[PDB]
Formats: C-alpha cells, structure tokens, sequence
C-alpha cells in the first residue's frame, strides 16, 4: 500500500488524502481509516467505505474506485492532529499503508 | 407400505436470497457431506425449476409452501422423494436487557434483536460467529403469498442460519422502540409530607402513601428518557386543566424512586437508579396511607384536647 | 466491556524466538470469535501486521515474515500468543463487530532486537 | 349486569378497609362523647 | 441393524365404529396417496384377521 507522509491545511479547509495499493486489495474490499494520536492506539475511523462509527462527525469523508481510496477531511480544526492509516483484506490478510501526519 | 424418513432443512444462502426477494425456492435440495454432493428432487427424475410460494392454512405463525400435498408411486422397493420450501413467520418475544429472543416453535437465539452491526459493546451477539449475516438495505419481496407482490427495501437485516433452518429478522432501534417504564397513574393534589429518612406522597384519589428515600434521582438518568418528555407534558397538562390560578409552580419537576419500585414525578404548588421491578400488590401503600391518616388526624385531636 | 492488556520479554538477542501473549477481559473467544491479531510498529515508522487466530488452530499469516512467525492459542486461560524465528513496539486488536475491521485495540508494550 | 371480572386473590384489601372502618368509627365515638 | 422408521396414524371411521363397539383393531393399515392404496400387514405375509 502507498501513502504520502504528510499533508497540510490552515483551519477550515477541505483536505484530502489518497490511499494507494494494486487490484489485490483495494479494489474488491473494504477500506478502514484510523486517526492515531501520537502515544496511543489507534481509533477506526471509517469503517467499510464512507460509512462513519458512532462519534466520527460528518468532518470525515469516505470515496473509493479503482485501485486507490480517499479521505476527505472538511472543516479541519486542531484537534484533527493526528496519524491517519488506510488499509484493507488483500486476497490472504491485512495490510496498512505508509501513514500521514496531518498539520494544521 | 413402508417407511417414511423426513428430514427438515436450512437452505443455502444464495437460495435464502432467491426466495425472499423472487417469493419462489428451487426444485432441488444438494448438500455436501464427507466427500460427493448429494441431492434430491421434487417430484422424481425432476429438473431443477423455480417453484413458486403460496400460503398455508392456519396460529400466531403465517406459513408459506411450495408444495401442498405428499406423493408417490407403485417393481422393486422404490423410494421418492419429497421436496418442499416452506417459509414461515413467527412471533418472537425478548426481554429487557435483550440478551436473547425466542420463539413459539422452540427456536432460542443468544442474540440481541437491536444488535446493530456497530453496537456489539451496547448490544450482545453470542451465537456461531460463522453463521450469522448482516445486510444494509436490503429488498424483501414483501409477501410470499402473491407472486406479483412488491418490494421492499428493508434497513438493517440480520440471518442466523441454523442447522434446520435459517432465521431472518429485521434489526431496529433499542430505546426508540423499546421503554422501560409505563405511566400508572396521575394524582393531582398529592401531600409530601417529610419525615426522618423519608418523604411521604400521601393521595387521597389513589388512596395510597408513597415513600421515597431523600435524595431524588437525577434527571438526566438515560433510564427516564423514554418517558421523560411524557411526564412533563402529563404534568403540564393537570396543571392548565385542574385547579385555577391562585396556585404557582414551586420548585422544579422532580422525580423520586419509591420503595417498592415506583417512579414520582413531582411538581409542587402554593399560593442512580435501582435495577429493581415494581411491586405488584399495592395494599403497602394504602397501609401506610392508613396508618399516616389515621396518626396524623389522632394526633390533631388529642393536641387540642390537651 | 472489551479489555485487552499485554505482557511479555522487553530485551531479545538476535535470532533467539520472542514470546507474546495477549490477555483478554471480554473474558470469553466463543465460536462468536471473528480475528484476533498481532500489529507491529517500529517507533517514527508506520504500522505492520504480523498474524492472525481463530478459535479453531487455523490462522493466517504474512508471507513478508515467509511464515517465522506461528501464532498459538488457549482458550483454557483466555489467552492467544506468538512465535518467532525488525525490532517495534507491539500491539493486538481484534474484531469485535460485524461490518468494520480492526477494532478495539489493546497497548502491547515494547520489545528491541 | 355482571362485570366478567375475577376474583382478587389477597383479601388483605377487604381486611384493610376492615381495619380503617372499625378505628375511625371507633375514634370518633369516643372524641365525640369527650366533646 | 439398520433403519427404524415409525408413523403414528389415526384408523379410518368404520375402523373406529368397530375399535370401540367390539374392542378389537384390525391387522391391517391402508391408506390411498396419489393414485394406488399402499397397505401394511402385522407379522409380515398376514392376513386382515
Ligand atoms: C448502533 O447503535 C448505537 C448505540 O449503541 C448507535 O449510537 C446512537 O446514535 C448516536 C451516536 O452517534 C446518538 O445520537 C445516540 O444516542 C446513540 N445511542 C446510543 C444508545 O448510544 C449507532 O448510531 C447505531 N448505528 C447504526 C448504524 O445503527
Ligand atoms: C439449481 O440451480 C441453482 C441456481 O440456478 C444452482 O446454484 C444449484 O446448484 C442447482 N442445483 C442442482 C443443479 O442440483
Ligand atoms: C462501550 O459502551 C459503554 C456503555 O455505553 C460506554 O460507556 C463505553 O465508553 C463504550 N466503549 C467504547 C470503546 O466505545
Ligand atoms: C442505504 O444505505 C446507505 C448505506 O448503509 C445509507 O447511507 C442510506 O441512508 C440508506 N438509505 C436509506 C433510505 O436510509
Ligand atoms: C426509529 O427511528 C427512525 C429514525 O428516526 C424512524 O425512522 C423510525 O420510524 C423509528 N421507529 C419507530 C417504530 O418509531
Ligand atoms: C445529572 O447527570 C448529568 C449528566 O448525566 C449532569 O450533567 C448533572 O450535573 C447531574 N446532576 C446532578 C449530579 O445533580
Ligand atoms: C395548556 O397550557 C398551554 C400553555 O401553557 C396552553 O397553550 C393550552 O391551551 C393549555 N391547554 C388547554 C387544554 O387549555
Ligand atoms: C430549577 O432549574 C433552574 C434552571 O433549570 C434553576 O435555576 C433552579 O435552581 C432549579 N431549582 C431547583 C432545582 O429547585
Ligand atoms: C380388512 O377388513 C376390513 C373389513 O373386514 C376392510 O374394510 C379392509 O379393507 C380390509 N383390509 C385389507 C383387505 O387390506
């Protein structure tokens, strides 16, 4: 899986992340996205695509075709600072991507 | 004649999906067992056409058939074979906190009946992890009877699928659907009179005392919340219907657990949360309604005789 | 509520086999399992996942390991551990929920090589 | 005419309104012969 | 030792009428399904005694 290592938005503004890997995984899966606070474990964040757990606000955005997924964080704020992983099922188990520091 | 072996059988899920969004099974059983399939037909030497649903004739229970009737035929011991696809609709209770619902018929399912697919801290789920299946919007052929029938788009529906059978049942929303307390009774004009460790609600139109310990429970216990907009509103209403207006609300609506097991909604005029059940036989409180009556007026008496 | 801790070595010469076990107060694996894994990370790294065990003795592993890891399972204790055969800290999440993925997770303490 | 009702099983109620019955008449006999 | 199929099943009404007026069954199940009559005999080869 592939992911850039950091991203960048001033408070209030839509950032976005993608989320690469081959056709083994991300394409007939499901992507989970979780926002580790440096020193913790991480929180599932998106489960099954867009879909949010109970207490992920609208903020956080699913999208996914081909081979590669997004993540559209909306109305960024700072407590938003965090390490947000992608990952899903490849044909025989889990893998994560890279990983992102997000920085507001 | 001879024997007559019948065997009662969970279809596959593909057919589990047939069924209820085409209200039709096919003509054919095929399970696995060791090494080779096995498989059976309907009517003998048959294909392996779709047959249609159609209703039984009846209990609480709504049965549907692909096949109303039992056949055979006549040189050696020959054995047909029986094929039907029945699809039937029973009521299941479950009670509070839901940790498994049951059927009529025998059927036991250790799971909660609102185990949204999220909620499993919230909820419970202890049947075979295998086995069971959730699916989002998902169409149902919304009668079984009529072949013409519509379609449904159903919210959340779970699958157990179990050795004679697979049970199929639409998830919902704990707390939405499910509250915890029933109003009994509203008594305007109601005393609370105070005591040592205890206040008495003490009315004379239900004719009974209610004691509750001191300290009233908190009213953004999540336990209230099913009847808590209903309780004002039921208090509201005595209060703009009942007496006029030389009277004032004094304090804020407050709410009190009696022994026993009751629940006060107090609202005062002038001019955290017990598991327990309710106590079913009321005689305790027009006990202590007696006594606090008869104490009270011997008490009046004998001061001003004195 | 779900509970997961961890124990185990915090000091691992090269070559010679690590041990973890993770301990689980849900207190019970059931039929009513779904997966329960290992998930490293070296520290300033991103994250790694290692195995993964069911109730029964199967399981699944990483070929990027090439299988040097082999996971094992007690039920009798309410424990799942781990064997091998690069140095991170450590973690085990599970599934605990149908739909999502990796949830719940549980603090698993550091090991060097 | 006949309420398709049942019978209450504890008769406690009847021995109550027994007990009510019998102190208040007997009380106000007495405080109306001291008055 | 093989199989053991065993079918609880009502007599016919004349069989009733006979059950209970005279005490006595007859050694003897018929029951018509589809086209032909199927029949069962007591010990095997019996008569309808
Ligand atoms: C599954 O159940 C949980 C309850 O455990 C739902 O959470 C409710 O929804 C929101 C939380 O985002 C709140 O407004 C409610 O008060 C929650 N209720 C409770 C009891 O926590 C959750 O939304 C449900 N999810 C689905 C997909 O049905
Ligand atoms: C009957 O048809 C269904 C789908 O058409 C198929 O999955 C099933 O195996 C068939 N059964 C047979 C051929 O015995
Ligand atoms: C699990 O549910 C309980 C009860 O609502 C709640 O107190 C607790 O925070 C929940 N745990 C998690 C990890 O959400
Ligand atoms: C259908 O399902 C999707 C995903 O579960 C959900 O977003 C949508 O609201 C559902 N449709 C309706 C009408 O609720
Ligand atoms: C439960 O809540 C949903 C969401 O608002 C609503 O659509 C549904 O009608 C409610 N169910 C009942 C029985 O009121
Ligand atoms: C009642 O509980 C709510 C939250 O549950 C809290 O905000 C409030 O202060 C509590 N009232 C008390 C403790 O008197
Ligand atoms: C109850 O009071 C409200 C305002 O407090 C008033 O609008 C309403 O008409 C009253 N109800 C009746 C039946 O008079
Ligand atoms: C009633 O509530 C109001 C505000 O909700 C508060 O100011 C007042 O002190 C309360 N009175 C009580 C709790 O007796
Ligand atoms: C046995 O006898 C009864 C009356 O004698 C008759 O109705 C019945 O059909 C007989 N069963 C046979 C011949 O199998």
């Amino acid at each position: 899986l592939t992911q850039p290592p950091s991203a960048s938005g001033t408070p209030g503004q839509r950032v976005t992340i993608s989320c690469s890997g081959s056709s083994s995984n991300i394409e007939t899966n499901y992507v989970s996205w979780y926002q580790q606070f440096p020193g913790t474990a991480p929180k599932l964040l998106i489960y099954r695509n867009n879909q949010r757990p109970s207490g992920v606000p609208d903020r956080f955005s699913g999208s996914k075709s081909g081979t590669s997924a997004s993540l559209a964080i909306s109305g960024l704020r700072s407590e938003d600072e965090a390490e947000y992983y992608c990952g899903t099922w490849d044909d025989n188990s889990w893998v994560f991507g890279g990983g992102t520091k997000l920085t507001v | 004649l001879l024997g007559s072996n019948t065997e009662y059988v969970a279809p596959p899920m593909w057919e589990i999906h047939h069924i209820n969004s085409h209200s039709q099974c096919y003509s054919s059983y095929s399970r696995v067992i060791a090494g080779t399939v096995f498989v059976a037909y309907h009517r003998d030497s048959y294909e392996n056409k779709t047959m249609q649903l159609m209703p039984d004739d009846y209990t609480h229970s709504t049965r549907y058939v692909t096949v109303k009737d039992q056949w055979h035929s006549r040189n050696l011991t020959r054995e047909t074979s029986n094929l039907n696809c029945m699809v039937t609709i029973t009521t299941a209770r479950s009670k509070y906190p839901y940790h498994f619902f049951a059927t009529s018929t025998g059927d036991v399912v250790d799971i909660s009946p609102f185990y949204n697919g999220t909620n499993r801290n919230a909820s419970y789920f202890g049947e075979n992890a295998d086995k069971f299946f959730i699916f989002p919007n998902y169409t149902i052929v919304s009668d079984f009877g009529r072949p013409n029938s519509a379609l449904e788009t159903h919210r959340l529906v779970a699958f157990l699928e179990r050795a004679d059978s697979v049970i199929s049942w639409d998830i919902q929303d704990e707390k939405n659907v499910t509250c915890q307390l029933t109003f009994w009774e509203a008594s305007e004009r109601t005393i609370r009179s105070e005591a040592e460790d205890s206040y008495h609600f003490s009315s004379a139109k239900m004719t009974a005392t209610f004691l509750s310990k001191k300290q009233e429970v908190n009213m953004s216990d999540s336990a209230l919340d099913c009847v808590r907009d209903e309780a004002i509103n039921k208090l509201q209403q005595i209060f703009n219907t009942s007496y006029n207006q030389t009277y004032e609300k004094y304090g804020n609506v407050s709410v009190f657990e009696t022994t026993g097991g009751l629940v006060v909604f107090w609202q005062g005029i002038k001019q955290h949360l017990s598991n327990m059940e309710s106590v079913h036989n009321l005689v305790y409180a027009q006990l202590q309604f007696t006594y606090d009556t008869l104490r009270g007026y011997i008490n009046r008496a004998l001061a001003q005789i004195a | 509520q779900l509970q997961l801790q961890e124990s185990g070595p915090g000091l691992v010469k090269p070559s010679e086999t690590l041990s973890l076990t993770c301990t689980v107060s849900g207190a019970s694996i059931d039929r009513s399992t779904y997966y329960w894994g290992w998930i490293r990370q070296p520290p300033g790294k991103g994250l790694e996942w290692i195995a993964n065990i069911y109730y029964n003795g199967r399981a699944v592993y990483s070929p990027s390991l090439k299988s040097r890891v082999t996971i094992s399972v007690d039920t009798s204790k309410n424990q799942f551990s781990l064997k091998v055969r690069d140095t991170a800290v450590y973690y085990c999440a599970t599934r605990w929920n149908y739909f999502f993925d990796f949830d719940y997770w549980g603090r698993g303490t550091l090991v060097t090589v």
